[PDB]
């Protein structure tokens, strides 16, 4: 006499009240660890986390008992769909912890792996802060080369065997969950089956990402062409005005953001951009003044004040005493009305705008706090960091800084400073989209099985050249796993999170400013003192995950899908300026070019029998003897012609454009100096003294 | 001059859980209501039928003081015509209720580090409570069609749940001590007046 939906509603009310408490104990144990790192707080975190996990997996199996088909209510269907999702609960105890063994291994190898300087083997540098300091600050071609190649050789090669068993187990897990692959498993974040109209497919995410990207590529090419022209003045002798950009000159280890190339590509370095760090320390600004003035910004747009529990339990300063703390900035929704922010706040402009960003996460958390426990999250995986970023966009404006006293009433922004601002934004916002687009498409192909493991790197670099316009400084065979050199890849983190969020920011931003009656360019808007904008924004923040993200997006923008047009509208003043700066330039890259094809030797392997006969048919270790044979020829050459004892090894012979069993190119570098490529005719001389060679 | 013992109800060191809400009958005494409404200690002093003022001028044949502890989110349910886990299953006030509902924050007293789980509330019941009815039942609630046999199981849940009272919760989840004064005028001698 009681319907199944009535049985699951009773079951969910039974789940909600202990899940809300067990999740509060796990976060409180994790919070006390993050603000006080000890050896008994780690176990308290691991104990409460294991108790919270074991309870969730227990209810997750009892949730599959209820058929999702016989439930016509919609808000209740979402809690089951989120609870009936096993995850890795579908695998054997053998395969599960072997999978956990790989993920833990890939994390420590990433966080503890080092790269040693070829000039001093005793100077072995970690990524943070060692290698990142080099890749984010240095302008030396060779210094960035050994750090770029070293990180991917010493540490990246160790992740290749781990990532191969990783892809196999995660796909094996996803297929048991009735998914296509692990990439299709990730794309279920955006999948929606509502009644009609507000639906969303998983294959549709593939189509929408590609459609938006070809609308971004025009803006990216002129930015790529401009940065290429400006780095010629920084790196002459190393880049060609027609080919791709070397991977180790893009501002960081992977080229994720081009922000650190701003001093080299500044449009008008004569004029500095707006920095309010000095204006704050002269005004006696402290950590509480930053958050209280950030609090007055959200209440000015119609959002509630911060809780008093937020001002007593949050840690907004680094402890003065002996207390090691994690203070990578995070916003915490512990539950039961407990919201705090953990941050080593300094009196700087960057820490000023991140405060508005992390407080934006808090306002989002407090809004959907009235929803059931299984619906207390963003509409999709990109709404949270997008809502926080539109707060810093309006807070960093000259209009807002003019109102809070950090910039004088005698302020006027000229034509050049906004070109400086929009480019520094483009190096961070526009420069990461092709990198974010290609990394996920690569992992989507690998999970799907479209790219075999014997061509993982050969395809990875073909798309960096074609999609991102970035070329390897040295060729990487199938012993490298360069994608795994990123934090999000070696730690099982989805990366399309940062691509859709970027589209979601300016989609929200343009819609909120038209409500605020903003006139002029979009990068000049400020939603401050606009109640009708924040309350319209608060309408979506209340929904959380109770409604499909196409519905939640339409409540704010008036459209149910990703629209890149607001993003291109945000950078139109710069896109208009880059085109006139690129008239006498090349817009685009030639995929053929490389920093080493200038001195490499084409080689055509002799097919002494029909192709397809493994009688001889050179393979990987026949290439090993070849690279050792040329290494021997280079040893005799320098010793007999130059009286120089130089220990060439197979690792000095780099093979590129390798088509197995048929053809390849190769060049030679000096030991300990991958920057020093041996001249080609000097190498061809060593081969003549001791297949086809084209010349 | 027998003043009504309001100190034993309000200043009590420990209150009862709402599913077993405690009631004390106050009779043939002198009630000063000035100590109650003129006090800034209470966050909620909503009165129905009666008024906060014009209360030392009336005479009732009894006065009942229902005292209990709920969360801050559920204090709004202590009112005529309200719906919720407290009003439906724990403590229901009639539609024509004549009296005062008094509540105040007690994070100082009823919350503890690690958790305070001594306060309980009924989560499941076959039907809604009638006004001023108390249910201290402990039978296993059967939501489905199979008998529970007195043990917790699938679609068979224990009806009474505990509150999680840590001092770090938001005020919505913090403990609130509630006192409900009901005024009684009958065919009776009109015990309690108060100048
Ligand atoms: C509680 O006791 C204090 C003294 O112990 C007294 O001043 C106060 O009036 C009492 N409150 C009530 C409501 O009886
Ligand atoms: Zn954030």
């Amino acid at each position: 006499m009681q319907s199944t939906e009535d049985l699951v509603k009773t079951f969910l009310e039974k789940f909600n009240y202990e899940a809300e408490e067990l999740s509060y104990q796990s976060s409180l144990a994790s919070w006390n660890y993050n603000i006080n790192i000890t050896d008994e707080n780690v176990q308290k975190m691991n104990n409460a986390g294991a108790k919270w996990s074991a309870f969730y997996e227990e209810q997750s199996k009892l949730a599959k008992t209820y058929p999702l088909e016989e439930i016509q209510d919609s808000t209740v269907k979402r809690q089951l769909r989120a609870l009936q999702h096993s995850g890795s609960s579908v695998l054997s105890a053998d395969k599960n912890q072997r999978l956990n063994t790989i993920l833990n291994s890939m994390s420590t190898i990433y966080s503890t792996g080092k790269a040693c300087n070829p000039s001093n083997p005793q100077e072995c540098l970690l990524l943070e802060p060692g290698l990142d300091d080099i890749m984010e600050n240095s302008k030396d071609y060779n210094e960035r080369l050994w750090a770029w190649e070293g990180w991917r050789s010493e540490v990246g090669k160790q992740l290749r065997p781990l990532y191969e068993e990783y892809v196999a187990l995660k796909n094996e897990m996803a297929r048991a969950n009735n998914y296509e692959d692990y990439g299709d498993y990730w794309r279920g974040d955006y999948e929606e089956e509502w009644e009609n109209g507000y639906n969303y497919s998983r294959n549709q995410l593939i189509d929408d990402v590609e459609h938006t990207f070809t609308q971004i590529m025009p803006l990216y090419q002129h930015l790529h062409a401009y940065v290429r022209t400006k780095l010629m003045d920084t790196y002459p002798s190393y880049i060609s005005p027609t080919g791709c950009l070397p991977a180790h000159l893009l501002g960081d280890m992977w080229g994720r953001f081009w922000t650190n190339l701003y001093p080299l590509t500044v449009p008008f370095g004569q004029k500095p951009n707006i920095d309010v760090t000095n204006a704050m320390v002269n005004q006696s600004w402290d950590a509480r003044k930053i958050f209280k003035e950030a609090e007055k910004f959200f209440v000015s747009v119609g959002l509630p004040n911060m809780t008093q529990e937020f001002w007593e339990n949050s840690m907004l300063t680094e402890p003065s005493d002996s207390r090691k703390v994690v203070c990578h900035p995070t916003a915490w929704d512990l539950g039961k009305g407990d919201f705090r922010i953990k941050m080593c706040t300094k009196v700087t402009m960057d820490d000023f705008l991140t405060a508005h960003h992390e407080m934006g996460h808090i306002q989002y958390d407090m809004a959907y706090a009235a929803q059931p426990f299984l619906l207390r999250n963003g509409a999709n995986e990109g709404f949270h960091e997008a809502v926080g970023e539109i707060m810093s966009l309006s807070a960093a404006t000259p209009n807002h800084l003019k109102n809070i006293g950090l910039l004088p009433p005698s302020f006027f922004e000229d034509s050049e400073t906004e070109i400086n601002f929009l480019l520094k934004q483009a190096l961070t916002i526009v420069g990461t989209l092709p990198f974010t687009y290609m990394l996920e498409k690569w992992r989507w192909m690998v999970f799907k099985g479209e790219i075999p493991k014997d061509q993982w790197m050969k395809t990875w670099w073909e798309m960096k050249r074609n999609i991102v316009g970035v070329v390897e400084p040295v060729p990487h065979d199938e012993t490298y796993c360069d994608p795994a050199s990123l934090f999000h890849v070696a730690n099982d983190y989805s990366f399309i999170r940062y691509y859709t969020r970027t589209i979601y920011q300016f989609q929200f931003q343009e819609a909120l400013c038209q409500i605020a009656k903003h006139e002029g360019p979009l990068h000049k808007c400020d939603i401050s003192n606009s109640s009708e904008a924040g309350q319209k924004l608060l309408e979506m923040l209340k929904l959380g995950k109770s409604k499909p993200w196409t519905y939640a997006l339409e409540i704010v923008v008036g459209a149910k899908n990703m629209d890149v047009r607001p993003l291109l509208n945000y950078f139109e003043p710069l896109f208009t300026w880059l085109k006139e700066q690129n008239r006498n330039s090349f817009v685009g890259w030639n995929t053929d070019w490389s920093p080493y094809a200038d001195q490499s030797i084409k080689v055509r392997i002799s097919l002494k029998s029909a192709l397809g006969e493994k009688a001889y048919e050179w393979n990987n270790n026949e290439m090993y003897l070849f690279r050792s044979s040329i290494a021997y020829a280079m040893r005799q050459y320098f010793s007999e012609v130059k009286n120089q004892t130089i220990p060439f090894v197979e690792d000095n012979v780099w093979v590129s454009d390798l088509k197995p069993r048929i053809s390849f190119n190769f060049f030679v570098t000096s030991p300990g100096n991958v920057s020093d490529i041996i001249p080609r005719t000097e190498v061809e001389e060593a081969i003549r003294m001791y297949l086809e060679f084209l010349g | 001059t027998n003043l009504c013992p309001f100190g034993e109800v309000f200043n009590a060191t420990r209150f009862a859980s709402v599913y077993a809400w405690n009631r004390k009958r106050i009779s043939n005494c002198v009630a000063d209501y000035s100590v109650l409404y003129n006090s800034a200690s209470f966050s909620t002093f909503k009165c129905y039928g009666v008024s906060p003022t014009k209360l030392n001028d009336l005479c009732f044949t009894n006065v009942y003081a229902d005292s209990f502890v709920i969360r801050g989110d559920e204090v709004r349910q202590i009112a005529p015509g309200q719906t919720g886990k407290i009003a439906d299953y724990n403590y229901k006030l009639p539609d024509d209720f004549t009296g005062c509902v008094i509540a105040w924050n007690s994070n100082n007293l009823d919350s503890k580090v690690g958790g305070n789980y001594n306060y309980l509330y009924r989560l499941f019941r076959k039907s809604n409570l009638k006004p001023f009815e108390r249910d201290i039942s402990t039978e296993i609630y059967q939501a489905g069609s199979t008998p529970c046999n007195g043990v917790e199981g699938f679609n068979c849940y224990f009806p009474l749940q505990s509150y999680g009272f840590q001092p770090t919760n938001g005020v919505g989840y913090q403990p609130y001590r509630v006192v409900v004064l009901s005024f009684e005028l009958l065919h009776a001698p009109a015990t309690v007046c108060g100048p």
